[PDB]
């Protein structure tokens, strides 16, 4: 019933963070999330250039 | 879990750099049967039988 | 939070909770298309040894 829950479910299962979670872990996952996109980058850029 | 995905990761680099050096070494392979088939059977061998 | 997602330091004057669930959906949404770039790119490499 607190008014900013809907947005934050919301924000939870867009970065695929289960609702178990302790808020507190909401910043440190999306950076993770951040640094395994550059690893992809970086693994697609080297699979391409091996190509 | 944390060190089933920290082997998951190495095993991940390892497959990674076979699959860089097993197309090399077809290419390799490849370039020295052709080599049999053009400069020895079509062309020397073929000369040799003929005369 | 927003900051984390948008890296643009670009001071948007009016940040919005509608725009951070956004930003945070295009985020997942790069993972998904890089991961999908990657698995094409292995299937090509795969072709090409075949």
């Amino acid at each position: 019933h607190a008014p900013y829950y809907g947005i934050f479910k919301g924000i939870y299962e867009s970065v695929r963070l289960p609702l178990y979670k302790a808020p507190e872990s909401v910043l440190s996952h999306v950076a993770d999330m951040k640094k395994q996109l550059f690893f992809l980058r970086s693994q697609l850029s080297s699979r391409s250039e091996a190509i | 879990l944390q060190n089933e995905q920290e082997k998951h990761q190495e095993m991940r680099a390892l497959l990674e750099k076979q699959q860089e050096i097993y197309p090399h070494v077809l290419l390799r392979c490849l370039s020295l049967l052709r080599q049999a088939a053009s400069e020895l059977r079509l062309r020397a061998q073929s000369d040799i039988d003929r005369i | 939070l927003y900051q984390l997602l948008d890296g643009d330091n670009t001071q948007k004057l009016f940040r919005t909770y509608d725009g951070l669930e956004s930003v945070a959906q295009k985020l997942s949404q790069d993972i998904a298309s890089m991961r999908d770039q990657l698995e094409v790119s292995e299937q090509e490499h795969s072709l090409l040894l075949s």
